[PDB]
């Protein structure tokens, strides 16, 4: 069943090396979990798997969907994989008995630029350091040298681990690609690779997109796959979601009736009909997550003040200044979650600093953001951010971002509220609905687009952001004359359900 | 030293029960099952003779639902400023409390799910705060907590 179903069924029963070229987020980790659940249940031996992600928070999300197991699986960051499976058990063997086995590995102080000087840090003062260049990895190269030198490290990593599951391979430097190819060449360990080639790579400074894209052009021993992640459940919404104007119309197959699309409204009595699919037809469920996407945020308040009189108690979340696409959007949003929730744990913010594995250095950055607990709007915001910036590198990714960062906490409250708790009945504009998928949706056909008849991305996100059900309702004449054109040129007249 | 409260996050009869504690506790009521499960929770926290057997399938809230058991106890480690019992009370453990001016000590219990190998795997952690608890160091069969508390159980 087109590109969604056949990509899933050809990825479950495979048994070789896998290179998945998934899309721009929105559920690449669904297939990572579903393959692991299929692989662990199929294999009944003592061999275990290893799942590698960059951030520590996504490692807990993979662990949360999986559950728990006592098979000896490793779920976590790549820094925790190299430091605990190769270096720490086998440092005293490969590089002499005098080398110590226990150390603390800080990546905040050392900036050395020599490999032979790097062992002097480990041997003398019990500190494991890092290279000077972002385009280097002292930890991953040491794991390659220990595995190449000692024997019992090679007797470990083949006989415990079945297949290493890799994620965000696109922003990976030379050293980690050398080790992960070394495990495939000699030691014969299968690999699973996901990512999107090029298309605005971020995270873990030092990227090198010839490692990933060069593994799609000339590589041969890799079952290469297309955009495979199923962002939308079922099939009926996908046929609506594959329309736009043309091109993907040849990929649409249509049936005699539709199921998830209901069109009953003509004179919009908003409170009357939207109640009627809940009880008289059992279509909408209140306890499930209800998301309603409209534009022109003043009109959403007008809808909100109408349903506040009725009792729906609707919630609107607006466009923040930080919602513009920037490489530092992921952790800057989490920083204001630490201060404005007034109780939020420091270790959730500590679960987002790129490679993680941070012990006792969280208290160093705890004191920096604790200096931001004072309001002090004028003159403390510039320096304490730059102090927080200079500790974890990624410096001078600022000016435009810090001006927007002052704007969100301007007068300490841009609109008093923020997404700090969990609540239903949410409204998103098109400026800030990108990225996350929605269960239930009543957007009534996404009007005011016939004036252009262009900009196909704007109605694309209005259609594809739902999961399985989506409601299109005949409201506007110019919408109807636009959609009557899409009747005849689709070659199948059925868009509406009738007995 | 003074017990403050106990939180049983899951047991064979408890769902979200929080009980305040003190010295010389007296527990009564109609539900004898609840009282004997409270005493068994205390024995599971502070006695190795029941800890060495582990959790079974029947010692959960439902027999397959919410396989996650936590039993947390507070201790009130600090004493009066005119009394020198504070340092002698603290000095059993060293790395658990980062701050010398810490006030409340936590002792926690952790359980693993019972679908694989049909066993509970009781894990004990302590610390002065709820987050970033450290494991109780046990060099052999006897952990560090068993040198502190000696539990005498009387039942005719």
């Amino acid at each position: 069943m087109i590109e969604d179903e056949m990509s899933r069924e050809q990825i479950i029963k495979d048994g070789g090396n896998i290179l998945v070229t998934a899309g721009a987020g929105s559920g690449k980790t669904t297939i990572l979990v579903s393959k692991i659940e299929a692989d662990l249940k199929e294999n009944k031996t003592h061999y275990s798997i290893a799942a590698v992600t960059f951030t520590n928070k996504a490692a807990k999300e993979i662990e949360g969907r999986l559950g728990y197991s006592s098979r000896g699986n490793f779920i976590g960051t790549n820094d925790g994989f190299v430091e605990s499976e190769i270096i720490r058990p086998f440092i005293k063997d490969a590089f002499g008995n005098d080398y110590p086995d226990n150390f603390t590995a800080e990546y905040f102080d050392n900036q050395f630029a020599s490999y032979d000087k790097g062992l002097q840090v480990l041997k003398y003062q019990n500190i494991l350091g890092t290279y000077s260049n972002p385009k280097k990895n002292f930890k991953f190269q040491l794991a390659l040298d220990i595995l190449k030198k000692s024997l019992v490290a090679r007797q470990y990593i083949f006989s415990k681990y079945f297949k290493i599951f890799i994620d965000e391979y696109q922003d990976s430097d030379k050293d980690m690609h050398n080790l992960f190819m070394y495990l495939k060449d000699q030691l014969k360990i299968k690999l699973f690779i996901v990512g999107d080639p090029k298309q605005s790579i971020y995270i873990w400074r030092g990227a090198e997109p010839e490692n990933f894209n060069g593994l799609i052009e000339n590589s041969t021993d890799f079952n290469k796959y297309h955009l495979t992640s199923n962002f939308r459940c079922c099939q009926d919404i996908q046929n609506y979601s594959n329309l736009f104007n043309e091109e993907t119309r040849s990929l649409i197959k249509e049936k005699n009736e539709v199921q998830n699309v209901i069109s009953i409204a003509d004179d919009m009595p908003i409170s009357d009909i939207l109640l009627k699919l809940t009880e008289e037809k059992q279509v909408l469920n209140i306890e499930a997550e209800l998301v309603i996407l409209v534009r022109r945020r003043n009109q959403a308040i007008e809808i909100m003040k109408e349903l506040n009189e009725e009792g729906f108690n609707f919630i609107f979340i607006p466009q923040t200044p930080l919602d513009r696409a920037t490489p530092n959007a992921t952790l800057l949003k989490e920083v204001i979650k630490y201060v404005k929730n007034d109780r939020y744990s420091i270790y959730d913010l500590a679960a987002e600093i790129v490679g993680n594995l941070s012990s006792r250095e969280i208290k160093e950055i705890q004191k920096i953001i604790n200096e931001l607990l004072v309001p002090n709007i004028n003159q403390v915001l510039i320096n304490q951010v730059l102090i927080n910036l200079f500790a974890k590198l990624e410096i001078t990714l600022d000016t435009r971002e810090i001006t927007a960062f002052t704007e969100v906490m301007m007068t300490n409250e841009f609109d008093i509220a923020f997404d700090t708790n969990e609540y239903l009945h949410k409204i998103f504009t098109v400026h800030s609905a990108k990225g996350l998928e929605f269960n239930q949706v009543i957007i009534t056909a996404s009007d005011y687009n016939v004036h252009y008849n262009r900009d196909t991305n704007e109605h694309y996100v209005a259609t594809t952001r739902a999961k399985d059900k989506l409601i299109v309702i005949m409201d506007n004449k110019k919408y109807s004359d636009y959609i009557e054109t899409l009747m005849k040129e689709l070659k199948i007249k059925n868009i509406i359900k009738s007995i | 030293m003074k017990f403050s409260n106990i939180t049983i996050k899951n047991f064979r009869n408890f769902e979200k029960v929080n009980i305040n504690l003190d010295n010389k506790n007296v527990i009564f009521g109609m539900n004898d099952i609840g009282k004997t499960n409270f005493l068994y929770a205390l024995r599971f926290l502070l006695d190795k003779e029941i800890r060495k057997f582990g959790f079974n399938k029947s010692d959960y809230h439902k027999h397959d639902t919410s396989k996650k058991i936590e039993i947390i106890l507070t201790l009130d480690l600090s004493n009066y400023e005119k009394d020198e019992d504070t340092k002698k009370l603290i000095s059993v453990v060293k790395g658990a409390r980062t701050s010398a001016n810490a006030d409340v000590f936590y002792i926690a219990l952790e359980s693993k799910y019972d679908d694989k190998e049909l066993y509970g795997n009781i894990i004990l952690k302590w610390g002065s705060e709820l987050d970033n608890l450290i494991d109780i160091p046990g060099r052999g069969n006897i952990n560090a907590l068993d040198n502190v508390f000696k539990v005498i159980y009387i039942n005719p």
